[PDB]
RNA sequence: AGGAUAGUGGCCUACCAUGGUUUCAACGGGUAACGGGGAAUAAGGGUUCGAUUCCGGAGAGGGAGCCUGAGAAACGGCUACC
RNA sequence: GAAACUGCGAAUGGCUCAUUAAAUCAGUUAUCGUUUAUUUGAUAGUUCCUUUACUACAUGGUAUAACUGUGGUAAUUCUAGA
């Protein structure tokens, strides 16, 4: 059912005055395996974790309250929601859609938050791990009674709470559904029905104003992301879900995104987010709910909290509950589309070394990329890459059916062997099942690092690479970016990353360059200075500042205007303790 | 530091984003209530004379009246009393609240006026707003439009349209303490129970007294017999 | 109910001469080290050291059995599932 | 707890509102009123058991709130409104009736009355005492002080009250000789004239009664509430007239005589 | 169908509702259940009051078969009907049409949001819009 | 004799007196003790249980104080300290 | 007819039994030692105390929420001025 497991250290856990009871009378102690480690000593009494069976008899009788105890995660063949068939990933509890309130749903990459909100919408159904009957929502009813989805379900079954949903990746969108015309425009129009002005609201409030002449395939992805909440939102229906709706956005227009989420919420409306987020799930939801398991194996998710506790929470990693532990050169080139001007000044891009992207969504960095590739361009000089160029997509949504394993050998396992891809990800996470199995199945950031491999996969050097963070939380983030510094400066190469998370940029950064530019309309990259100079460059355009979690160092943006934040705008500093 | 101004005779009012420490080193070490001038601030506040009434320093905390020190202190604060709101009744609350001496901590100085000067502002000279409720009681009236006591009521009440677009009409406000035939008939009809109360009681009394002389009669003088 | 300590090899009384294969064991809520037999033929194989089992007393109200000195409770359950159920092939033990 | 009580379950309540076990757990506490909370019924508890007339609390309020049924000639349009004793209840109804008057077993039977009855009811005197201004006033059972009475009314007399007027048209003196009905407790609905008191200094004077059978037997001063002169009751008495069978007579006349 | 039978036992006359209320009783032989439709159908034929102006409810069938106990109303006119019966059985008869509003506890949300919102709340709203 | 209470009253003040309880078991200690209406068992007498659907009491983490009301020492009221 | 002001309600209920042994408690009195909102029934024609001018008694004054608008704070059914 579960796995009891002690916790030891506290204030004046005091071994030295208390004659170690904890040792005097533990069973397992007394029965040959030293579980309990203690002494007369200045320490603190050690306890181990793959021994202690459970009981709890040192709590009752340690003298002081020191010794605590906990329940580790493990899968028990309870509840169980739905499965897909065997040696494959499992879920045990989707939950309360609690109404009138944007409910937040985290966790680290991999872990069912998706398929649960499928689940919600009604479109992938659950199979509570068994190979059920034609439509038998009967029985799943009679399973999740006694509670609130029981209402819910049955209200979906005659389709008196239409559904609704913001898919989980954005380039499966304006390919699957070929419409007549593009443009915002019309299939806009199509799209919404709830009035005429409050889409004037919400388009004039998304501060684009740029693409309502434009078709959705010439969009970047961000501007993309954009459109498809957009299409999300104006949709006229009872419930309402945006499955990672802040990927590869700006800063300050992730905020705004928020607040259009919460437009829909007030009055007996359900609200359902996904994210991965930094310190913006503070706007986006009233009730976080954490869910926690195994990446590919079991998820189970966790009764909902306050959003401020709940990150709080998230951090450390213990909870009223359970227990998840957690914690060389190149020319000025002026480049033109149709609806553009992207122009770029002359830098020094030195050897063994990274170089640091930043811009607002539609300043250019991400065209570039494919210029410098092979796609069109120039009408006027270049320089062509000396070493042999890798390139990582943004707009994700493969397919290659069959299977990954069978796509892994385009690439090659057998180069500098020794961990590179293990090192990434192997003990704790687990990459087993994201070696095997579909890529057609496979979700967000495992998907995300089957790109992250097709990088240092093909014998190259010269590396292009824009949004890693997309589909990752501060888990999954760190230990990545360490890792691609680590290969980058060790063994001699040349990177120019784009990230729009703050942590992945200023943990690896060195040189920083900085796009500056209204969009669909122009485009300046700056050269490359200092880092603090270049991040106030990029920020003060912008107009939001940053706060440094003093306990953990971790980034919590601003208020938009505040006591600390006029501070900061008068100063100039956004990035604190270097 | 923020400002707030408000000249109270048009009702108009602006917000002042003021820098600058040498600009406002005049209103340090002051009191709520006391007047200022406006020459030493600037030349776009010169001639004026500002009272002040309120103001809120950082972390958003209000400045009670009069109570000194700078600095916020934690104090009980009942019904019918400025800096507070009681939900449930007769509640008293300990709230941390700053004092009335003027310091660099403060953020929102709520200035009122006193004088107008020789320069004209750009938002508060100019306009004047509509004051919203007309007097509503009879008396208010007669002292608003000054008609003694001869001069009806009905004509002369404060009034307000209202437009729709297809069908135009023009609802008015209800007058209370003022005469009718209704209230005459009341008093009257009050009277009248009264005075019908005093007449059953002299009438009850008297038979009282006729009872009691029988009484007397048949027992008293039946005593005599034995 | 309680943990276990070790297996034991309890010499019976006279004339029962026997060995009754009893445990040891130190329980949850006092953690008192007590003796407990394990009914049924076989059986003592099922539990090991370190286990929680749920521990009936005889019948008889304190003391002894019938001929095992010091020994006054038997069991019930063992991993939370029945010595009886066991014994008789009903069902089957979880592995943790 | 506190101050005082406003709800009030079954079982607490008396026995004889004939308050079924089941089909709620709480019963309607009487309100404030002229009479006692044990000894007096409630309005709603007169219309929908007795009478069978509402079968909801709902079809009740709309009863009451529309007038037509009034206690004492008088609106009374509160659901919970506790009539007690020896009161009149006028409905418009087909001009119907209505006396709260005791039973055999302490019941508040359906006793209808005469046109002419609805007119009066009685009240026990409780006590005599001069008000403000040396006023003498008696005070009823339901509270309905009279001012200016006559002297010769005395503690534990009875009074005709007049309902329309709030006058003493009648009283009678408390002795032998006189028809005597019976409230309260062990003793109560049956009627024996009294055959004597009995003084006892520190309070209750045990009054001894005598029915129509001579089946004799004593009360409490308290619980005891005369009527009228001997073989002339001022209120038309129910069936059974205060006599009280024993469980022979019972088995005789109401399952065996009475059947088809 | 057979026999069917309408029997309206304990009748009593209520004059302070403007009704007559009484035990219907049915004998159906032949015929699974009584059908309160079908009964209100055929009451009329007895006092002559159309249907709705009538009404009836209350039923339950005894055991084995053949036969239906019931307790039901007959009121005069309709709109005294309308406003003695309760709300629920209007529904049924098909005069009211109950409006299918939120759930109780999101209702109760609702009511805690309006709690914590002081005044009419539109001033809230309108800061905002200053703010941002 | 005052004060204080809606009030009697060592309830509390100042003065005066030397009393009150008790082995027909006070005073202390324990209670895995809220008290009753009852429950289990029953030849009769009893023995054991009664947190628990009714009455009464007490407390809303521990204590102490208080506003407001007819009514609280209230806790889905407040105040401080732990 | 939302909002707010006023008036009532929120001391009933529901929950648990930790303390508590002549204390709670049961039956049983008493308040001629008392408070009692609310129902219920009765209930102040004598206040301009110079009822000789005295101010209106065809019935008079003080404010103030909601409100319009200007904001403060990271934040709570925080609230500041005008
Ligand atoms: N149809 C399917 N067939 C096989 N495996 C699946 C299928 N759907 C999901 N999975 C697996 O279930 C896991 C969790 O699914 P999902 O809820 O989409 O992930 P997630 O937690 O939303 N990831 P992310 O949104 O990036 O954080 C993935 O690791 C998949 O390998
Ligand atoms: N043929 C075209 N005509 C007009 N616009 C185009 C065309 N092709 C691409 N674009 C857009 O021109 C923009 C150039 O900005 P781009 O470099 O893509 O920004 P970005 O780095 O993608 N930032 P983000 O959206 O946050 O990822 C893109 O947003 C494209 O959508
Ligand atoms: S834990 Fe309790 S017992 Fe183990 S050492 Fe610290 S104090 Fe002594
Ligand atoms: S918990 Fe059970 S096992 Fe882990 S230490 Fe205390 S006793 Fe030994
Ligand atoms: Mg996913």
């Amino acid at each position: 059912k579960n796995s009891r497991i002690a916790i030891v250290s506290a204030d004046k856990c005091k071994p030295k005055k208390c004659r170690q009871e904890c040792k005097r009378s533990c069973p397992v102690v007394k029965t040959g395996k030293l579980c309990i480690e203690v002494t007369p000593t200045s320490k603190i009494a050690f306890i181990s974790e793959i021994l202690c069976i459970g009981c709890g008899i040192c709590v009752k009788k340690c003298p002081f309250d020191a010794i605590q105890i906990i329940n580790l995660p493990t899968n028990l063949e309870a509840h169980v929601t739905h499965r897909y068939s065997a040696n494959s990933f499992k879920l045990h509890r989707l939950p309360t859609p609690r109404p009138g309130q944007v409910l937040g749903l985290v966790g680290t990459n991999g872990i069912g938050k998706s398929t649960a909100l499928k689940i919600l919408a009604g479109k992938q159904k659950p199979n509570l791990g068994r190979f059920d009957d034609p439509p038998e929502w009967q029985e799943i009813i009679k399973y999740f009674r006694g509670s609130e989805l029981q209402n819910y379900f049955t209200k979906m079954l005659e389709d008196d709470i239409k559904a609704i949903i913001k898919p989980q990746y954005v380039d499966n969108i304006p390919r699957a559904i070929k419409g007549p015309v593009q443009k915002v425009g019309e299939l806009l129009k199509l799209r919404m029905e709830k009035s005429p002005e409050d889409v004037k609201r919400y388009i004039k409030i998304l501060q684009l104003e740029n693409v309502l002449k434009r078709d959705i395939e010439k969009l970047s992805g961000g501007e993309l992301q954009r459109f498809a909440i957009g299409m999300s939102c104006v949709q006229e229906a009872d419930v309402y879900m945006f499955d990672e709706p802040s990927s590869y956005l700006d800063v300050k227009q992730r905020l705004n995104a928020a607040q259009i989420i919460r437009s829909l919420l007030a009055p007996t409306k359900y609200v359902i987010c996904v994210e991965h987020d930094l310190s913006v799930l503070d706007y986006l939801s009233d009730f976080v709910c954490i869910i926690y398991g195994v990446p590919s194996v079991y998820g189970v998710v966790t009764l909902p909290a306050s959003v401020r506790e709940g990150i709080n929470i998230f951090l450390d990693g213990h909870i009223p509950a359970e227990n998840l532990r957690f914690r060389f050169s190149y020319p000025s080139l002026k480049k033109t589309q149709g609806d553009f001007v992207l122009n770029v000044e002359e830098g020094e891009f030195s050897d063994s070394e990274i170089l640091v992207m930043m811009g607002e969504n539609g300043t250019g960095k991400t065209t570039l990329i494919k210029l410098l590739a092979g796609a069109l361009k120039p009408d006027e000089g270049q320089d062509i890459p000396k070493l042999n160029v890798s390139m990582k997509p943004q707009k994700i949504a493969p397919k290659f059916p069959g299977t990954v394993r069978q796509l892994f050998f385009k690439k090659i396992r057998g180069q500098f062997l020794n961990p590179q891809f293990q090192t990434d990800v192997v003990k704790p996470l687990r990459i087993d099942d994201i070696i095997d199995q579909e890529v057609q199945h496979l979700s967000g950031g495992e998907l995300q690092r089957v790109a992250i491999v097709l990088a240092l996969g093909i014998p190259a050097d010269i590396y292009l690479i824009d949004e890693p963070s997309a589909y990752l939380d501060s888990e999954q983030r760190i230990i990545c970016s360490k890792v691609i510094r680590r290969f980058i400066l060790h063994n001699k190469k040349t990177a120019f990353i784009v990230e729009h998370d703050f942590i992945m940029a200023t943990y690896l950064a060195d040189k920083v360059i900085v796009f500056e530019g209204i969009p669909s309309k122009n485009a300046h990259a700056r050269a490359p200075e200092s880092l603090l100079t270049g991040c106030n460059r990029f920020l003060k355009n912008l107009n939001v500042t940053f706060r440094r979690d003093p306990n953990s160092f971790r980034p919590r943006i601003n208020k938009l205007d505040s006591q600390m934040d006029k501070e900061q705008k008068s100063s100039g500093n956004y990035f604190f303790l270097d | 530091m923020k400002l707030n101004i408000s000249y109270p005779v048009n009702g108009s009012q602006k917000t002042f984003e003021i820098d600058d420490e040498h600009r406002i080193r005049v209103f340090f070490d002051k009191r709520i209530g006391q007047e200022v001038d406006g020459e030493a601030v600037g030349d776009e506040f010169k001639g004026y004379v500002f009272k002040i009434s309120g103001g809120n320093d950082k972390q958003g905390f209000p400045m009670k009246q009069g109570v000194l020190l700078p600095t916020r202190i934690k104090l009980l604060l009942t019904k019918n009393v400025s800096c507070y709101r009681p939900r449930r009744d007769g509640e008293r609350k300990r709230k941390s609240v700053r004092g009335a001496i003027v310091g660099p901590d403060l953020a929102v100085l709520a200035l009122v006026i006193v004088k107008k000067g020789e320069q004209e502002l750009e938002g508060l000279t100019d306009t004047t707003v509509p004051k919203r409720l007309g007097p509503k009681r009879a008396n208010n009236i007669r002292k608003f439009f000054g008609l003694s006591k001869e001069d009806d009521v009905r004509d002369f009440v404060i009034r307000r349209e209202v437009t729709k677009g297809e069908k135009t009409y023009t609802k008015a406000p209800k007058i209370q303490r003022l005469v009718t035939p209704q209230r005459l008939q009341r008093k009257r009809h009050q009277r009248a129970l009264k005075v019908r109360n005093a007449q059953a009681q002299r009438e009850a009394a008297a038979e009282y007294a006729q009872l009691l002389a029988k009484r007397l009669s048949e027992r008293k003088a039946e005593k005599a017999e034995i | 109910k309680g943990i276990v300590l070790e297996k034991l090899g309890i010499e019976s009384k006279q004339p029962n001469s026997a060995i009754r294969k009893c445990v040891r064991v130190q329980l949850i809520k006092n953690g008192k080290k007590v003796t407990a037999f394990v009914p049924n033929d076989g059986c003592l194989n099922f539990v090991d050291e370190n286990d929680e089992v749920l521990l009936a007393g005889f019948g008889r109200k304190g003391k002894a059995k019938g001929d095992i000195p010091g020994v006054r409770f038997k069991v019930v359950k063992v991993s939370g599932v029945s010595l009886l159920a066991l014994w008789k092939e009903k069902k089957e033990k979880p592995r943790s | 707890a506190r101050g005082p009580k406003k709800h009030l379950k079954r079982l607490a309540a008396p026995h004889h509102w004939l308050l079924d076990k089941l089909s709620g757990c709480y019963a309607p506490r009487p309100s404030a009123g002229p009479h006692k909370l044990r000894e007096s019924l409630p309005l709603i508890v007169f219309l929908r058991n007795r009478l069978k007339y509402a079968l909801n609390g709902r079809e009740v309020k709309a009863i009451l709130m529309q007038r037509h049924v009034k206690v004492d000639g008088k609106v009374r349009t509160d659901t919970t409104y506790p009539a007690g004793f020896m009161d009149v209840i006028t409905l418009d109804a087909t001009n119907e009736n209505f006396r709260l008057v005791y039973d055999v077993k302490g019941r508040f039977a359906v006793h209808r009355i005469t046109d002419e009855e609805a007119s009066y009811k009685l009240g026990k005197v409780k006590k005599v005492q001069l008000g403000k201004k040396g006023v003498p006033y008696v005070v009823t059972h339901d509270g309905r002080t009279i001012r200016y009475p006559d002297p010769n009314i005395k503690v534990n007399d009875t009074v005709k009250i007049d309902l329309a007027s709030g006058k003493i048209t009648d009283f009678i003196k408390f002795d032998a000789g006189k028809l005597v009905y019976v409230t309260g407790g062990r003793n109560l609905g049956r009627i024996g004239t009294i055959v004597h008191k009995e003084r006892h200094d520190g309070g209750f004077d045990l009054v001894h009664i005598k029915d129509s059978l001579d089946n004799t037997f004593v009360t409490r001063l308290n619980n005891v509430f005369v009527i009228g002169e001997q073989g002339k009751p001022y209120i038309s008495l129910p069936k059974g007239k205060g006599i009280k069978l024993s469980i022979a007579e019972e088995r005789d006349r109401r399952r065996a005589q009475q059947g088809l | 169908s057979d026999a069917v039978t309408i029997r309206t036992r304990k009748v009593i006359s209520n004059p302070l509702l403007a009704r007559k209320q009484f035990v219907v009783d049915v004998l159906h032989p032949n015929r699974a259940n009584v059908s309160k439709d079908e009964l209100r159908e055929k009451l009329a034929e007895v006092y002559k009051a159309e249907k709705d102006a009538v009404s009836v409810f209350g039923f339950r069938t005894q055991f084995g078969g053949g036969k239906s106990v019931g307790f039901g109303l007959v009121y005069n006119s309709v709109a005294e009907a309308k406003k003695f019966e309760p709300t629920y059985r209007l529904v049924r008869y098909g005069l009211a049409e109950k409006v299918e509003k939120a759930s109780r506890q999101q209702r109760k949300q609702k009511k805690n949001r309006d709690k914590k919102i002081f005044g009419t709340g539109k001033r809230l709203a309108k800061k905002v819009a200053r703010r941002n």
